[PDB]
RNA sequence: AAGCAGCUUUACAGAUCAAUGGCGGAGGGAGGUCAACAUCAAGAACUGUGGGCCUUUUAUUGCCUAUAGAACUUAUAACGAACAUGGUUCUUGCCUUUUACCAGAACCAUCCGGGUGUUGUCUCCAUAAACAGGUAAAGCUGUCCGUUACUGUGGGCUUGCCAUUUUUUGG
């Protein structure tokens, strides 16, 4: 019923946390009711980087941190 | 005005309500909504002219 | 409205701990708990189970895979039960 | 430990309750709020952990549990 | 905002190539295009290859995904 | 004799909340919102006060049995014997409460009674220097006023969020016995009245902007508050927000359908008035006439609540405000709307800037606060304070800076404190001072050991070490709205009885913020105010509380500024520097007395006003009213802050009666210059007179704008008083919508 | 009949409802308690001995307060008693050549705002500043108007989603908005303290006193010489009795 | 204007001498 | 807010006709121009219980805390939405001395009365309420007696309802 009101947390740097100890980089260009992300991909986890933007499932998520200080 | 209210009361209540009607629940140009108000006054007033 | 989705909006200010499914155990302020269970802390210290510890600015979590919540012992006395 | 013929876990609110769940732990104490969901948020939550014994015994205090990592719940006595 | 929704708008816009992670699902990525569209997941992609990663190519054809299973949907 | 208060711990009322858990959580900066409600006069303010007071304490002991009734309003907040007997506020006088949302995510709300009579505003700029959001109450019967105009612009000139609690709807359904439908189209009138005067912002009870309210009979309501406790079981939860944002508006509904346009066979109500106005009247009418054996019947069908056995026989006026306050069981629903208005990060950063310097940031460790004025609280006085960084606690050595040295310390902050410790420290409750230990970040409280080394505002701040005072922001001396206007003079009756009373003005001059005690050369005092109430019971205070002694007072008497409006025929140079002076124009003399570096100058002035470049670049500086032009660079800012301080003595004493120059233009021709200072600075004000009477000399007076409420068929007898006063003259008559009132925004010489 | 239908069986009795129960406490008839047609039929019946004047606001110089300030200032109203002077007060600051003459200050102004307009006041009751402006609607026109409507002194005013069939508004069950005794209810409600409310207590037959209400307003208009003398002697008697609480 | 109570002119309801409903003088002296 | 599950209730159909356990009972209701005792002008101000702390011996004072209660009047402050009278002293008037006065103040009083609590008495209407200990008072307690503690019909609601990411229909 409430939406993530992350309004004022746009256009951060994420570290995210997912399934399997696993972390993803990327910018918040945009979400919607669902929390599915849209990020600009970076350096994925000697280390890679792969897809331009990634709508993300939340379900993944275990949790997310904001690098963007 | 007052003839009016003097004799048919309740008709000039009536024309009133029309009136006030009218002027609310009825998209009126900005003439016509001075018109109502000046009306208006003048039933405050009760004829004064 | 659920009443520990209330008592976790009541906790939003104090120094809460979070163990996930993870186990990565956060502890810190708390900013943010939407009816959906979105929680987020500020000055929040990260313990894992296998011993590595962390510190970090601020941190956003989506409620689905959260184990239990830690609120301190300031929310018995008052106001949402009597 | 005993009980008596309870209809709901409204009707047993406070007790001292064992909370089994899905990660091996067991939760000893008492109750303060309860949802939909099984919600409880235990009044003085204590934490049990076998690793692999020895019962790792934690003192937690008043926590919200989300209901979803909630096995079943056992009642034993009263409070107080 | 610009949603996901419109997102996958955009990747039905581009079907530029695709690089799926997917949750419990480790040795598996799907790689294609991405053309379909539902209020929740469920989306398809044909001439899709699950390709596991340095941590081959497997054969398989056409997929009609069911959206239980997403980590990521990258175009 | 001076308050109601109440110094027995034993005998604070208790609260259903528990205090200390409110002191607990009041740590947290991001929960305690602090309320100064600002009003009109006899807006029920205060008594939208008693309805939060009431609900959050169990007993108070100042509830009597007409209270408990609800006949008499329970004035709580109201506890000096001039708030008594005058039937106002008149000092700053709030409380701390625990209040929960409809989400019950309870908060430390800080509430501040700001006087709404308008000579006392001066206070209520000291509730907008204090408060992160404002209630401001708005009568129906007498709508949007004026002073609601300028309450409106001044809470958004400080940057502080906007609440309106729409007060007085019973004067309404039985005061004006108006019918739903015209009722419905007065707040429409109310509501686009305040969205006018509100810049891009639009309030609604769509939104938690606009509550409802008549506080003499219990109950206020968001529409979100009345939908969630009545309408909540027989709407499915997941349509409640898009029935809420279609209550409000022309929404109309027949069965399940919601149309825009209205029907055509039923013709009937709104959304809004059937839903909400059309059970609220109901409720009304049948609390006062119906027959009582079939409102238990609807009261528990409908609204699910028991009138008990001693509420049957209750009077209607109690039982009515018996059944809203089972109705509108509490003040649930205002405490969401000031939840879901105030956002931290949007708001404050600007709000702790225009009050003081725009700046980035302060460091937490070090302490920050503005003192706001000194109360005289039951007992001894106090001080009433907001921590905008660190914490206070119970002889905590702090530093005080009175406001008016603020800004020159600012000067010396671009690029020596009294230390005065602090003694108690308690809330500020209504009637009753609550003490407590520790004082937190965006909490207002009360210090004792502090008023004594400032005197209007200060700015209390403790500094740990060196780099961290640079950085440090100093709060402006406070803005008050109405400029002391209002002249008495005053000397006491018996000349031996002179200093105690010197006291009692310090004490003034600590306690009434708007007042200036300006002493003259005959041992008399200029006491000036803001206006008539404000001066009588400052004579009051005088002659009751502080001095105890008889004084001899005159006339109504005025500030009379004095000017030029014409070219000066002569530049006679004077000896002991040949000035000019020319009129400022009206619209830059309005731009001015609104207080609005040399090349941002420079260009408004040039491209605004139609400057010389030689007029604009060569400028001293600004005293409010009145600027000093240039017209040997070393020899000029040789003495630059001399020739202005040189200005600055003589603008506030002119050359006629010692009185102010406001609104004239000084051009510094030439000057003729050979220790020096002693012969430049009354030199400088003898130019100054000569340059003033070398034009034709006017005194101004000032003009009071006038409200008047008047029932409309005596409307010409006003135009009577405003003819028999001289200098007076109606500007405006409003009809007021949907009242027998007329509003006049007249003017009349002070 | 049929006006005056709810209080003829009973109010020319000696003591009107002793032996009714519902109404009074009992035969010793010490407390009292109506129904409201009852109460408005009693307040339709005393027209000439009630207040007419509802609004609290008509008292301006005419408070008891008002009234101590006259007495403590030596001060008349016109309305309102003359008395000694409570001091006998005789004798450069407050001199004309001081003294800007623009409102000649009438004794309204020294007993309104008492302290600003008064050099040298004490022992003064600090008056009662103004309620706020009754708009009340007198509903005057010959029963014929209903209880809710826009009176003749009113301004004008010059201004997909589903739900169930059966959601209903509350308070749908009735139809009617007012009632047959709505009109006199609400004409109840704004009455002064004899009519303001449905119980109460006994206050005996000397201790009503009616013609109290006749000379705590103002007089109505051209009153010969006596007539405002007894106005005058009436409220001195009243004030010198509220001066004094025995 | 006329008495509310009675509708006769001249005086009005708190000195009207018909009941509510919803001449000659002792004079020359 | 129709229904079902649950809980509670009375009319009950039922297990014992036990030992239990809840509720209710261990001498009524309405009152009365009935009186008796309190109590009613104040740190906005009140008591109950308990702890702790200070005198040179812990006594009568006075505080800090914990909880349970504050009936009656009180804010345009007052038991009374009304209002008299008397005394003393001072200051005015009438004056021809006092009483009787004019009329203001200050401090006191006296009268018509009033509220609330408890006790008792009286009137009207009714009617396992049995035994034992005490106080200034009560089922206060012990023994004890009805519906009845284990189901179903009939009422009330303190609740829940009428798989697709964030819990309950699978990592
Ligand atoms: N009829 C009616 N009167 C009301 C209502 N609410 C308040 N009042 C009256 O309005 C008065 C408002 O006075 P307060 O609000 O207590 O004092 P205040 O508003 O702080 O006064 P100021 O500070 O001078 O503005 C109250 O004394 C009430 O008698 C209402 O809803 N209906
Ligand atoms: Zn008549």
């Amino acid at each position: 019923v409430s939406t993530p009101e992350l309004k004022k947390y746009m256009d951060k740097k994420i570290l995210l946390n997912i399934n399997g100890s696993r972390k993803v980089a990327g910018i918040l260009r945009g979400y919607d009711i669902f929390l599915n992300v849209v990020l600009d991909d970076a350096m994925e986890i000697n280390n890679h980087q792969l897809g331009l933007q990634t709508v993300i499932r939340g379900n993944s998520i275990i949790s997310l941190e904001a690098l963007d200080a | 005005g007052w003839k009016l209210a003097l004799v048919s009361k309740k008709t000039h209540d009536m024309i009133w309500e029309k009136l006030r009607y009218i002027l609310q629940t009825q998209e009126l140009s900005s003439t016509l909504r001075e018109s109502l108000e000046t009306l208006f006054e003048i039933r405050q007033k009760d004829y004064k002219s | 409205n659920g009443i520990p989705v209330k008592l976790l909006n009541e906790a939003q200010g104090h120094i809460v701990s979070l163990e996930l499914t993870t186990g990565a155990t956060y502890r810190g302020k708390l900013v943010e708990s939407e009816d959906s269970m979105n929680v987020q802390l500020r000055d929040v210290i990260a313990t894992e189970p296998q011993g590595a510890v962390t510190h970090m600015d601020q941190i956003f979590v989506r409620g689905s895979q959260i184990k239990f919540i830690v609120v301190p012992d300031l929310l018995k006395n008052a106001p949402l039960f009597k | 430990i005993q009980v008596a013929h309870s209809s709901r876990l409204a009707n047993l609110i406070d007790y001292k309750l064992r909370v089994l769940t899905q990660d091996g732990r067991v939760y000893i104490g008492q109750l303060m709020a309860f949802d939909k969901h099984m919600n409880l948020v235990l009044n003085e939550c204590i934490e049990e952990r076998v690793p692999k014994i020895k019962v790792e015994k934690r003192v937690l205090g008043l926590t919200i549990l989300r209901g979803e990592q909630i096995l079943s719940t056992v009642v034993e006595d009263k409070p107080l | 905002m610009v949603p996901p929704i419109n997102c996958i708008f955009n990747f039905l816009q581009q079907q530029t190539p695709v690089t799926i992670w997917l949750f419990e699902q480790i040795g598996i990525r799907i790689k294609g295009k991405i053309v379909g569209f539902d209020e929740f997941m469920n989306v398809v992609i044909d001439e899709a290859v699950e390709i596991p990663v340095n941590s081959k190519g497997t054969p398989l054809g056409k997929i009609l995904l069911k959206g239980d299973n997403i980590t990521l949907i990258t175009s | 004799e001076h308050t109601i208060f109440t110094q027995l711990k034993k005998n604070i009322p208790k609260t259903r909340y528990n205090r200390d858990y409110m002191l607990s959580m009041a740590n947290i900066p991001e929960r305690i919102i602090n309320v100064g409600v600002i009003g009109p006069l006899h807006s029920g303010k205060t008594s939208l006060m008693d309805l939060l007071v009431i609900d959050s304490h169990k007993r108070i002991p100042d509830m009597s049995k007409n209270v408990e009734l609800g006949w008499k309003p329970l004035r709580y907040l109201d506890n000096l014997k001039q708030e008594i007997d005058r039937g106002l506020s008149i000092k700053l006088n709030g409380s701390t409460l625990l209040c929960t949302d409809l989400e019950s995510k309870s908060r430390m709300i800080n509430f501040l009674d700001a006087p709404g009579h308008v000579n006392f505003m001066d206070e209520t700029a000291v509730a907008l220097a204090a408060s992160d959001l404002v209630l401001i109450v708005i009568d129906v019967v007498e709508g949007v006023t004026f002073v609601v105009e300028q309450l409106i612009k001044q809470s958004i000139k400080n940057n502080v969020a906007m609440c309106f609690v729409i007060n007085k709807l019973d004067r309404l359904i039985l005061d004006l016995k108006l019918p739903p439908m015209d009722a419905y189209l007065k707040l429409n009138h109310i509501i686009a009245n305040i969205n006018s005067f509100t810049k891009g912002n639009v309030f609604s009870p769509i939104d938690n902007n606009i509550i409802f309210a008549s506080t003499k009979l219990g109950f206020t309501f968001t529409i979100k508050e009345f939908v969630s406790y009545y309408y909540a079981h027989s709407i499915p939860s997941s349509k409640i927000d898009d029935f809420t944002t279609r209550l409000w508006g022309s929404v109309y509904y027949h069965k399940g359908n919601f149309r825009t346009k209205p029907f055509e066979n039923v013709e009937k109500y709104p959304t809004f008035v059937e839903f909400i106005l059309i059970p609220l009247y109901k409720i009304f009418s049948y609390a006062l006439s119906m027959e009582k054996d079939k409102l238990k019947n609807l009261l528990r069908s409908n609204f699910r609540v028991n009138l008990s056995q001693e509420a049957l026989q209750y009077d209607p006026q109690p039982f009515l405000k018996h059944v809203l306050q089972l109705i509108f069981r509490q003040q649930t629903g205002l405490v969401d709307a000031i939840t879901r208005c105030y956002q931290p990060f949007e708001l404050f950063d600007n709000k702790t800037a225009h009050l003081s310097i725009p700046g980035k940031s302060t460091p937490e460790g070090t302490l920050w606060a503005h003192v706001l004025k000194t109360v005289d609280y039951g007992g001894a006085e106090w001080s009433l304070v907001r921590i905008y960084s660190g914490l206070l606690k119970r002889g905590d050595t702090v530093r005080i800076l009175d406001t008016s040295q603020s800004e020159s310390r600012q000067k010396r902050q671009l690029h020596e404190t009294p230390s005065c410790e602090v003694e108690e420290i308690g809330l500020l409750g209504g009637r009753y001072v609550y003490p407590v230990h520790e004082a937190h970040k965006g909490q207002i409280v009360l210090i004792k050991g502090i008023s004594s080394a400032y005197i209007k505002s200060a700015t209390l701040y403790s500094v740990k070490s060196k780099e961290d005072m640079k950085q440090l922001k100093f709060f402006k001396p406070l803005d008050y709205i109405t400029e002391a206007v209002f002249k008495i003079v005053l000397q006491p009756l018996l000349p031996r009885e002179l200093p105690k009373l010197l006291d009692a003005l310090n004490k003034i001059s600590k306690y009434y913020p708007g007042v200036i005690i300006k002493v003259e050369e005959s041992g008399e005092h200029v006491i000036l105010g803001n206006g008539e109430l404000y001066m009588d019971c400052l004579l009051y205070d005088l002659r009751a509380s502080y001095a105890k002694i008889e004084i001899k007072i005159s006339d109504p008497l005025t500030v009379f500024s004095e000017s030029c409006s014409n070219e000066s025929f002569a530049s006679i140079p004077v000896s002991n520097i040949s000035v000019a002076a020319e009129p400022m124009d009206s619209k830059m003399i309005q731009d001015l007395s609104r207080n609005t570096n040399p090349r941002k100058l420079s260009k408004i002035l040039r491209t605004e006003y139609g400057w010389d470049s030689l007029a604009s670049r060569n400028v001293w500086s600004f005293y409010n009213g009145n600027v000093l032009i240039n017209d040997s660079p070393e020899l000029l800012s040789k003495y630059k802050e001399q020739i202005i301080q040189g200005f600055y003595w003589a603008v506030k004493e002119g050359p006629l009666a010692e009185e102010p120059i406001y609104g004239v233009q000084y051009k510094l021709l030439s000057i003729s210059v050979p220790v020096m200072k002693s012969q430049i600075i009354p030199l400088m004000k003898k130019a100054c007179y000569v340059g003033l009477l070398t034009a034709i000399p006017i005194l101004l007076e000032p003009i009071y704008e006038v409200d008047i409420t008047v029932h409309a068929p005596l409307l010409p007898i006003v135009e009577e008083l405003m003819k028999k006063r001289r200098g007076s003259r109606i500007y405006k008559t409003i009809k007021v919508a949907g009242t027998p009132l007329l509003e006049v925004r007249g003017q009349v010489p002070v | 009949s049929q006006d005056d239908e709810y209080v003829k069986d009973w109010l020319y009795d000696s003591r009107p409802l002793e032996e009714d129960s519902k109404k009074v406490n009992g035969t010793s008839y010490k407390k009292w308690s109506f129904d409201l047609p009852e109460m408005s039929n009693l307040y339709r019946l005393s027209t000439p001995l009630r207040d007419e004047v509802t609004d609290k606001n008509y008292y301006y110089l005419f408070d008891k307060k008002s009234f101590f300030n006259g007495k403590a200032l030596n001060n008349a109203i016109p309305g309102g008693p003359k008395f000694e002077p409570l001091y006998p007060r005789e004798e450069e600051f407050n001199s004309i050549d001081r003294v800007i003459f623009r409102v000649p200050i009438r004794s309204e102004y020294k007993v309104a705002f008492p302290h600003l307009y008064n050099s040298r006041p004490r022992s003064v009751r600090i008056p009662w500043y103004n309620n706020p402006v009754s708009c009340i609607i007198q509903n005057d026109e010959e029963y014929d108007t209903p209880a809710l409507f826009f009176d003749p002194s009113l301004n004008p005013i010059p201004h997909d989603f589903t739900l169930p069939e059966d959601f209903a508004p509350l308070l749908a069950e009735e139809e009617e908005l007012i009632l047959p005794n709505t009109k006199d209810a609400m004409s109840l409600y704004h009455s002064p303290f004899p009519f303001n409310r449905t119980k109460g207590k006994m206050v005996r037959a000397q201790d009503v006193a009616l013609a109290k209400k006749w000379f705590l307003q103002h007089p109505d208009e051209e009153y010969p010489v006596k007539v405002k003398v007894s106005y005058q002697k009436l409220l001195k008697n009243y004030v010198l009795n509220e001066l004094h609480p025995t | 204007s006329f008495c509310r109570n009675c509708g006769e002119a001249g005086h009005k309801e708190k000195d009207c001498m018909e009941k509510p409903r919803k001449v000659l003088v002792r004079a020359t002296d």
